[PDB]
This record gives structure tokens, C-alpha cells and sequence, in this order.
């Protein structure tokens, strides 16, 4: 479980 | 040319704040630092260190990068290992270039590593109808949302297992609720990162009563609220008069609660749009008007006032 | 239900687009895959091979990515080679998945996640005011544009050491030319990513004598063409008939623009602002709004289309 | 020299 780099919506 | 600003943020100045994101990029105070667009990491975080009265151990730099969803949080450094990066590319030729400043008071600074994660946790007072700053918190990822909540409970000054309602601070106008607190941070929120944002209240049927019962419908009134400046026409070199409206009312709301503030009818007053941003009025609105105040203050440029002319009617001839 | 629509385009999809980004979204034609959302990547990669005609190794996926600047860009697969990952979890529950699809002959070449760049070439013909896809290319990111420019002649059908200026297409309304050849990829563009845009035009003092000399002129150009369509209030169906305008024109403009066209004088003419959101009419237009077309418009859809009615009168 | 993860210029 890794976080993530750029945000999507 | 052959320098950079960087500007500093540090946590206290995100106490107080009733708004989306962590601080008011206008109205904060920076700590600000001239700095050689070729200087490096090691070298400002000692220029750092002595102007604070903190050691480089005791601090940690977030740089404010924005993100793709129009949101400015903390971030992480891209430093890492073998970088040997210079100031401006650390930017990404960005100057001035905020960064949010975490030190400890009253020792040492955790250790971060990536399995763990920066969390803001912010309260929302349904009574008061007001946000609570509650400080930050670094956690591993595999932690489980429940796991959080004695923290938030004790930062907000509740007895523990107090029932809280958990919300995730996205952009502004979306504050999406977490339902399910067993399972991990990565699962919980929406994209795990480290500006995220959890706003929390209490489970309470007491605050039902209240203006803005949850957090959700909290963020949503501020997202609409504007504040208008209304003038009257017939007296020359009129300031105003400030009144708090939304984007959503239509002209007879508009009418009515300004009406209740210059002691009047609403019949009795007229309106003009607009003046975005040749300063004076214009077209006068007839009280069938039907669009809505966001129309009405659609000329205008972002960071100006808003102005609305009106005038008092007669009500005997 | 348990099943997403998979959409797949094919790079002879790209070919003869007159604007931003690959292609235009309504008017391409896509190969469309029913596939459970629980589906492996790999069995769709072997759905797609039986049915595309391609095998496994001659087949690249480059998902189709909406942007926050307005744009839409294949992208590099997500699959953290490959621990599960369910076909709706590589979409972030995106349904239909838009995917466009590389192949090859009518073998692949090796692709470093990390290092390299997969670049888009468009060429703008100032004369015809047109661009030409001129296809895609791996490249490191460590190489300089400078050594970009000899591909860029032969795929335009170009003579070597052709003198070229270069833009990035960043998004709708925003082309920035590129200063410094000789800097790296990454230092070149605004922030580098597979599916980037250059484009490039000859150096040649003959094209200042077209209506459009540059694609910076074309893409603003582009920007501000639109098209509207005029109804008859009173009060049939929908006579509707669409003419082109420009985002620019203000209340004299549009107005005498749609009278001409109607036959009679702008004075008898009356538009009604489009309500928006809601169903009709509504409010009538002022002939001294002092606004412009774009923001008459700005509250129907992007579908769209634009639309605003008239009597007249 | 390495590429961006995600965009910034937005609408």
C-alpha cells in the first residue's frame, strides 16, 4: 500500500 | 536576476484558518530568505538553521507544490540519496517558492519513510460552525483509520472513544465523508498523498440544531459565500455597506436581506450591474431578474472588490 | 452491473486532425471491448490480440488521460507489473476506458519507464494552414531537441538541415515556442510526460504572407472559432441553422453576423440569453452588453453544443 | 532528467 504522485478527478 | 525568494510558512500560521487548505495565501505572514537561484539544499537549511532558533535535526522542509486538483498543500521534498540538486530545479524554476517549515516545540523530529505518511487533521465545531486546526501527524500507510481517531479525540479536547464523523478535505466544494474506518489510509482516502486533509466532529444529534449540521455542508457555504459592497446611486462618493451573500440567492433574496439591513422594502430598492472593472453603474435590474448574484458579479476581475449600486424609491409621489 | 466498456483508437485515427490533442473525442471511430471489471490486463492483452489482430509483443497500451488543463493524453499503464490490478482498478473506475493502441508493422521497440519519453510530432503548414501528424517517436530525456530536428524533417518530407521552429502544444490556447535547442528534453518542455506535443514549421520568411503565420497563431485561431446554433423563438420545434463565429465578437458583431444571414436588419432582430442549465430562453439580450460570444455561452455543456434563441420579430 | 507525474496550468 503506496501513496500515490498526482491527484485525478 | 542571479537570485530567488524563498519563502517560509510555519505551522502556527495555519491556526485560526476557516478556509480550504492549510493557510490564505494573501493574508499569511512569510519568513522570506534572498537566496543564489544556484545555491543548494545543505546550504539553505544551514542559513535556516541559525536565523531559527532550531538545529537541522530538529526541523523538516514540505515544499507548498500545487496539485491537479487546484489545491496548494505540503509536499515532499524531491531531494533523496544521490541528488546534489540546485535550489532553483528543486523549484522547478518556480520563485518565489513557499515552503511550509515543520519543527517541534518543546528532543528531536521523528524519522519518515515511503510506508508513512503527513496527515492534517482538522475539527469541525457544528455549533460554533468554525474549523479547528489540529495539528498534523505522521503515521505508516498500513495503519488503519480507526487507529487515528484517540488522536483526533484527544488534539480536539474530547474524551476518548468519542464517536467522531471523518471527512477528507479534497478541493474545495468536495468534501467527501469516509465511511468505512477499518481499512488502511491508502484505501481510506481518495489518492493518498501527503497534504491530505481529514476533518472530523462529533456524532452527535445535538447539532442538528445548528446553521451547518456537517463539515460537508460547512465547506459548501464558504465555497458560495461572497461578500458584496452595495452604494447608493443618488449619494456620489458612498463607500458601503458589506453584506455576506451566495453566488446561489436570486434577486429577491439579494433584495430582502439587504431590505433588512437599510430598514426598508425590498419594492423600495433598485439595483445596477455592473462595472468589471469600469467603476460605475449601469444597466438597472427589474425585480424579475432571473438569473442569480454569481451572474450578477461575473465582470468581475478575481482579486477585485465586488461592487453593486442601489437607490432608495419613493413611496408617496 | 460488472462490466465496463474498453474503447480502443488506433494511431491511423490520428492522422489529418486540425486540432488539440490526438484527435477529435465525437468524430473518431473506436474499437470497443466488453470486458468484466474484474478482469485481468492480460486477458484483455490476449481479448485485443485475437481480435485486433496483433500478438502480444507487437502491442503497446497507452491510456487515455483527462487532464485538469484541458486536455487528453495517452499515458503510461499504471500496472505495478502486476500484483492483480483489476481492469476497473487501472481505470480509477473511468467507464468507458478510453486506451490508445500502439502496434507496428502496417518488432516494438523496448520502452524505459524511467528514462525514456514518447513524444507526439506535428508539422504546421503556415501556407495551407493545416497541420500534418507526422507520428510518434522514443526518445531519451536525456537527449537534446537539437537531435530531434533531423527526424522531424524526413517524417514532414523535408530536406536535411531545414531550419525549423518548434512549439510545445501545451493545451487549447497556449503554444510556447521553444528557445534552446541544445538543452535536454526535460529542460525544454513545461513539464515532461509520454504523450507530449511538439510542432514544428518550416523558417522561412515566405509563410509571414499567410492569414495564420505560425501554429501559435493557428491554435489561438482555433481557440476562438465556434460554432452556434439559431432558433425561432415563435414558435415552431427548432429551425435550427449553425454558423461559425469567432469567441471574440461582442453584441454589434454576433448580431450582424446572424442578420446578414437572415436577410433582415440587426434592429429587427431580438436574442434571448440562453437561461442555462434550465430549458429555455428566459431573459431577453440587451443590444449594450458589453460582454463578448464566450461568455454568452459558457453555460452550455461541452457535448455541446451552442445554441441560443431569437425572435425577430 | 526524468519526466513529470502530473500537469499544472488548469482551467
Amino acid at each position: 500500500g503506496r501513496k500515490r504522485h498526482c491527484k485525478t478527478k | 536576476h542571479l537570485y530567488m525568494q524563498v519563502q517560509i510558512v510555519a505551522e502556527d500560521q495555519f491556526c485560526g484558518h476557516q478556509g480550504n487548505d492549510m493557510y490564505d495565501e494573501e493574508k499569511v505572514k512569510y519568513t522570506v530568505f534572498k537566496v543564489l537561484k544556484n545555491s543548494s539544499l545543505a546550504e539553505f537549511v544551514q542559513s535556516l538553521s541559525q536565523t531559527m532558533g532550531f538545529p537541522q535535526d530538529q526541523i523538516r522542509l514540505w515544499p507548498m507544490q500545487a496539485r491537479s486538483n487546484g489545491t496548494k498543500r505540503p509536499a515532499m521534498l524531491d531531494n533523496e540519496a544521490d541528488g546534489n540538486k540546485t535550489m532553483i530545479e528543486l523549484s522547478d524554476n518556480e520563485n518565489p517558492w513557499t515552503i511550509f517549515l515543520e519543527t517541534v516545540d518543546p528532543a528531536t523530529l521523528p524519522k519518515f519513510d515511503d510506508h508513512d505518511v503527513m496527515l492534517f487533521l482538522k475539527m469541525y465545531d457544528p455549533k460554533t460552525r468554525s474549523l479547528n486546526y489540529c495539528g498534523h501527524i505522521y503515521t505508516p500507510i498500513s495503519c488503519k483509520i480507526r487507529d487515528l481517531l484517540p488522536v483526533m479525540c484527544d488534539r480536539a479536547g474530547f474524551i476518548q472513544d468519542t464517536s467522531l464523523i471523518l471527512y477528507e478535505e479534497v478541493k474545495p466544494n468536495l468534501t467527501e465523508r469516509i465511511q468505512d474506518y477499518d481499512v488502511s489510509l491508502d484505501k481510506a482516502l481518495d489518492e493518498l498523498m501527503d497534504g491530505d486533509i481529514i476533518v472530523f466532529q462529533k456524532d452527535d444529534p445535538e447539532n442538528d440544531n445548528s446553521e451547518l449540521p456537517t463539515a460537508k455542508e460547512y465547506f459548501r457555504d464558504l465555497y458560495h459565500r461572497v461578500d458584496v459592497i452595495f452604494c447608493d446611486k443618488t449619494i456620489p462618493n458612498d463607500p458601503g455597506f458589506v453584506v455576506t451573500l451566495s453566488n446561489r440567492m436570486n434577486y429577491f433574496q439579494v433584495a430582502k436581506t439587504v431590505a433588512q439591513r437599510l430598514n426598508t422594502d425590498p419594492m423600495l430598492l433598485q439595483f445596477f450591474k455592473s462595472q468589471g472593472y469600469r467603476d460605475g453603474p449601469g444597466n438597472p435590474l427589474r425585480h424579475n431578474y432571473e438569473g442569480t448574484l454569481r451572474d450578477l458579479l461575473q465582470f468581475f476581475k478575481p482579486r477585485q472588490p465586488k461592487k453593486l449600486y442601489y437607490q432608495q424609491l419613493k413611496m408617496k409621489i
